[PDB]
Parts: structure tokens; C-alpha cells; sequence
């Protein structure tokens, strides 16, 4: 409780900040590309999806396989992110 | 020209039609813009007694089969049983249809653009390996004349010999001069451990051959798998590779991409392989005597620093029934310790040297 | 700061229109404007009501 004290006061901004950052599509993972426009790729339900790329993450950063944020509902890669032991 | 006025007006309708066509045509961009799903296709013809029969089997990623008629726009290479094909939200339309080919193990088997190597790296073969750079280079320039002529290339060239050749290196260095997309495949990729894969790595093969731009395929040990036994494995390779004759034979649209195989033996020939679109051109590459293995070692040795003094008569002499890659690990082997031995221009005793010592 | 007690009157031709929009409710976003005058601050009247065209944004 004395560690959510000053977490619990410093929850306001969370309401404000809760808009974004809330996209989460299960962080599916791409097989390939085939033209820079479209990628497919592939969730962990086994359903492939394709999905433009977005003006927030350039071309060059996208890897063959690479485990990145997209969103559940313009389904665009917002934000990529670095990550066996 | 009192008659010929009225087509003014029809001049006018027309276009107006393409001032009216923006907007109905311009939607196509929002309404196709990206497909979101994954969805599989399986044709099946259905008849409705226009009132005209014509639909189609779906089945979606999350394995879930729907309804719906063959739709979308004018469509020449469609209509197959594929994959990746649009789709929208919940309307379940077929809007743009791409084939597939995931097993990326098969597709990624080798990713080679173009080589460094070219033809004139050898010496002493162009007597029988300029029937091959013609039958390499006519085919892709001289379209044209293909039917002022009414010739079609052979899709099949057995390029024989003993091993050692460097047969692969120089299919590889007449590839660099096809310009093509090259593809290497290896004899013992057929055998796999499940059932029914080798159908998956041909029908792949001409997949990517059949679907992809015009590229090169050059395969190599074919013999270590070109066995006619008469349970047993290859009899197996019989089944897969009976089935490439098989789309060798029966498919006449086969004047797309051509097949190129080389074999290190002719042993175990298979009488079934002549035919104008298999392996009907058969040149001999026999071992490459001690004047060609010293044309091959000096274009393959022009790099290095040589003496001015070799007369060839000693590597000659030491050089008896060798081979292409052989006198290529030689060549190789001089650049390896001629580094170590202080002098930086390569000596002559480093032939012998390299010959005792790799062989 | 002043609020009121408002209350929406709907005739039978939104009504109606929002039933043929609703048999063309398809899965994909829909969209509609609605029309009418506004008399006084707790009263709202809408008699003009029209659909949109469907996109692919919804």
C-alpha cells in the first residue's frame, strides 16, 4: 500500500494517457514482403492478415519474422519493440 | 458531311463518360484499399438451372467456410485453387486475387540474384559450351524470331561429365550471363522424412519457375537420385521424379522458364529422360586434359601474382587425370600458403606443393 | 453553466428511414445525417433524415 500510495496518486494521468498506447493486436508477427505497401502477416490464432504499413514506422526497420505493436483497430504498426534464454 | 455531324454528339457522350467515370472508378481506391484477412480458394463450378451457374468454394484462415459466386473484375490467371486473395470486412468479396507461394524452407531454397563469375573464366570449351551459351542467350534476346521460325528452345539440357568438372561453378558463370533470377536445388532436398513432399518441392519449383518472372533453375547431382530400381526409397524418387517428367511431358504450356541438370555420372541413365522438353541435349564434358586444366588453372590463376617464368611443362606433367575444381583447390591452395611462404609472388613450386599436398 | 431538460421528438419519417437504413445495415460502418430546426433550448424536431454512401474507412 506505500508503493500505491504515490503510484495511486500519480494514477490521474493514467485516464488522459489510457487513449493511447491501447493498441494491442496480440503483437502477430510477419512472414514476408512482397511489395512495400502491403505485408503479410501472421497471428498466433493462425490467421494470416495484411495490412499497410504506417507513417509512424519507416520501411527500413521492418525485419523478415520481427515481433512488433499494430493495432486492433486501424490494424497499423504503431510502434515496433527489441524483443530464447 | 451533312451525315458524318452527329458524331459530334457522340464524341460528347463519350466523353463524357470518361469525365463520369472518375468518381465510380475513383471509390475503387477506398472500397479496395487493403485486404485484411487471409483466405483460401477452392474453384467449384455450380449451375443454377441470364440465370447463369457460376460460384465458389471459401475457407478462411480461422477455418471458417462461407458462401459466395466467382466476383471481382476481369480475371486471365485467377480462377486457380490459391490463397491471398482480397477480401473485405464482413461482405466476404473476392477483390484482388495474388498467388501465394508458405513453408519458406522450399520457397527461400536458394535467394541468389546474380553471380560474380562469368564464361570467360575458362579455357579450352568453347567448341562445346558455346552450343549452351547460344542455347542460353537466343532464348532470351531472339523471342522475335521464334516464330518467323517456328522454333521452341528445349527445356532440358543434361550437362554430363566425371566429377570435379566445376560443372556447377560454370552453369553458375553462364547464369551470371542469363541475367535471370538463378535458383540452385540440390538432388538429396527431394528425399524428406514425410509423405508426399517432393510433389510440394516440384510443384514449388514450378511455382516460383511457372509464377515468377523468367529466372534460371540449375539443379545438380541428379544421378545420385536417378536410380531405376526394379519396399524401396528410390522408387519413391521414381514417384517424384516420374511426376516432373510427368509435367515434362504432359504440359504444353511448358515454353516458360527452362529446366537445367547436370550429373556427375551416367551410370544409372534413365531411359525415360529424351524427350524435346527433357534431357534431350546431350553434350560430353569429359576430364579436361593437362593443356585444358593449364588454360583453366591460368585464367582462374590471372589474378594472383604469377611468375613470368612458368613454362607449364612441370604442372603439366604433375596434373594426370585431374579435374576443373581440382586444379581450382590447387589455385586456391597457392593463394593460401603463398601468403605465408614471405614472397609475395607466387613461385612455381607451389603447384606440386599444393597437388601433394591437398591430393 | 445552465442546463435544461431536453427531449428528442421523432416522427415517422426518421423512423422509417432508419429502418430501410437499417435493412441496409450491413456489417460495414454506415453513415447518416440528420436534419430539422431547433425552436427553443429543451426542445429538438428532426423531419429530414438521408443516408451516405458506404467506405472502406467506415
Amino acid at each position: 500500500a506505500p508503493p500505491a500510495l504515490w503510484d495511486l496518486a500519480a494514477d490521474k494521468q493514467t485516464l488522459q494517457s489510457e487513449q493511447p498506447l491501447q493498441v494491442a493486436r496480440c503483437t502477430k508477427i510477419i512472414n514476408a514482403d512482397s511489395e512495400d505497401p502491403k505485408y503479410i502477416i501472421n497471428v498466433k490464432q493462425f490467421a494470416k492478415f495484411v495490412v499497410d504499413l504506417s507513417d509512424q514506422v519507416a520501411p527500413t526497420d521492418i525485419e523478415e519474422g520481427m515481433r512488433v505493436g499494430v493495432d486492433r483497430n486501424k490494424y497499423q504498426i504503431h510502434i515496433p519493440l527489441p524483443p530464447p534464454t | 458531311k451533312i451525315m458524318k455531324s452527329e458524331v459530334l454528339r457522340v464524341t460528347h457522350e463519350l466523353q463524357a463518360m470518361k469525365d463520369k467515370i472518375k468518381e465510380n472508378s475513383e471509390k475503387i481506391k477506398v472500397n479496395k484499399t487493403l485486404p485484411y484477412l487471409v483466405s483460401n480458394v477452392i474453384e467449384l463450378l455450380d449451375v443454377d438451372p441470364q440465370r447463369k451457374g457460376k460460384c465458389a468454394v471459401i475457407k478462411t484462415s480461422t477455418r471458417q467456410t462461407y458462401f459466395l459466386p466467382v466476383i471481382g473484375l476481369v480475371d486471365a490467371e485467377k480462377l486457380k485453387p490459391g490463397d491471398l486473395v482480397g477480401v473485405n470486412k464482413d461482405s466476404y468479396l473476392i477483390l484482388e486475387t495474388l498467388p501465394t507461394e508458405y513453408d519458406s524452407r522450399v520457397k527461400a531454397m536458394e535467394v541468389d540474384e546474380r553471380p560474380t563469375e562469368q564464361y570467360s573464366d575458362i579455357g579450352g570449351l568453347d567448341k562445346q559450351i558455346q552450343e549452351l551459351v547460344e542455347a542460353i542467350v537466343l532464348p532470351m534476346n531472339h523471342k522475335e524470331k521464334f516464330e518467323n521460325l517456328g522454333i521452341q528452345p528445349p527445356k532440358g539440357v543434361l550437362m554430363y561429365g566425371p566429377p570435379g568438372t566445376g560443372k556447377t561453378l560454370l552453369a553458375r558463370a553462364c547464369a551470371a550471363q542469363t541475367k535471370a533470377t538463378f535458383l540452385k536445388l540440390a538432388g538429396p532436398q527431394l528425399v524428406q522424412m514425410f509423405i508426399g513432399d517432393g510433389a510440394k518441392l516440384v510443384r514449388d519449383a514450378f511455382a516460383l519457375a511457372k509464377e515468377k518472372a523468367p529466372s534460371i533453375i540449375f539443379i545438380d547431382e541428379l544421378d545420385a537420385i536417378g536410380t531405376k530400381r526394379f519396399k524401396a526409397g528410390d522408387r519413391e524418387v521414381q514417384r517424384t521424379m516420374l511426376e516432373l517428367l510427368n509435367q515434362l511431358d504432359g504440359f504444353q504450356p511448358n515454353t516458360q522458364v527452362k529446366v537445367i541438370a547436370a550429373t556427375n555420372r551416367v551410370d544409372i541413365l534413365d531411359p525415360a529422360l529424351l524427350r524435346s522438353g527433357r534431357l534431350d541435349r546431350k553434350i560430353e564434358f569429359p576430364m579436361p586434359n593437362e593443356e585444358a586444366r593449364a588454360r583453366i588453372m591460368q585464367i582462374h590463376s590471372r589474378k594472383m601474382n604469377v611468375s613470368p617464368d612458368v613454362n607449364y611443362e612441370e604442372l603439366a606433367r604433375c596434373t594426370d587425370d585431374f579435374n576443373g575444381a581440382q586444379c581450382k583447390a590447387v589455385c586456391v591452395e597457392a593463394g593460401m600458403i603463398a601468403l605465408r611462404r614471405g614472397a609475395t609472388e607466387l613461385t612455381h613450386e607451389d603447384y606440386m606443393e599444393g597437388i601433394l599436398e591437398v591430393q | 453553466a445552465v442546463d435544461t431538460a431536453e427531449q428528442v421528438y421523432i416522427s415517422s419519417l426518421a423512423l422509417l428511414k432508419m429502418l430501410k437504413h437499417g435493412r441496409a445495415g450491413v456489417p460495414m460502418e454506415v453513415m447518416g445525417l440528420m436534419l430539422g430546426e431547433f425552436v427553443d433550448d429543451y426542445t429538438v424536431r428532426v423531419i429530414d433524415v438521408f443516408a451516405m454512401p458506404q467506405s472502406g474507412t467506415g
